[PDB]
């Protein structure tokens, strides 16, 4: 589960919609299954046919484990403030003078 | 001439609970109602459907007096009433037409 910034708040569940699953078992669809009409059989004359679907839950930290972000996402400028103790500038500096 | 007669020809179209959408006529669909779903995807098609449904169930139970049982497919001696009636549901036909003047 990626994420984007440091204090991005977060669901503890993620819902899930999926199809049903046959095997004859439970043949029959279940009571908390419900129908959608989205089985495509043609695109021009457009045509869809019913479609039944269960629902489930996840939560986060036991099935999908919480990405972090990549890169750099607030700009600020450089605006580097000038040191005078550090090594490098007093080399520069004598090389100067 | 032209026959095509609500009964004998396919012209609702349901789901099953196994998952099968399908085309069926009439006497197929009240045959199995217990084991299917009206799917219209405007719903008042199946909203109207299921009136034209639930009118004709009445006139055949007023003439038939059986109420109908939850669980069961239908009430027994309802599709032999409505086969010896078939005349009545014609479209295209000659003199006799459904919903029609």
């Amino acid at each position: 589960l990626q994420k984007r910034w440091h204090n991005e708040p977060l669901p503890q569940i993620l819902p899930c919609v999926m199809d049903w699953i046959p095997g004859y078992d439970g043949e029959h669809a279940p009571d908390d299954a419900e129908i959608h009409y989205d089985l495509p059989v043609s695109f021009q004359p457009p045509r869809h046919l019913p479609r039944f679907v269960i629902r489930r839950e996840l939560v986060v930290g036991e099935d999908v484990q919480v990405s972090r972000e990549t890169g750099t996402s607030v700009w600020r400028p450089k605006g580097t403030r000038a040191d005078y103790n550090n090594s490098e500038y007093k080399k520069v500096r004598a090389e100067r003078l | 001439h032209v026959m095509y007669n609500l009964l004998c020809d396919n012209w609702v179209n349901v789901v099953y609970l196994s998952g099968k959408p399908d085309r069926i006529s009439l006497v197929q669909t009240l045959k199995d109602a217990h084991c299917l779903q009206l799917a219209y995807s405007n719903p008042m098609d199946r909203f109207t459907v299921f009136r034209f449904l639930l009118a004709l169930g009445y006139w055949c139970f007023a003439n038939t007096n059986v109420e109908p049982e939850p669980d069961k497919p239908l009430p027994v001696s309802w599709i032999p009433w409505l086969e010896e009636n078939k005349e009545y549901f014609e479209l295209f036909g000659d003199g006799k037409r459904f919903f029609q003047a």
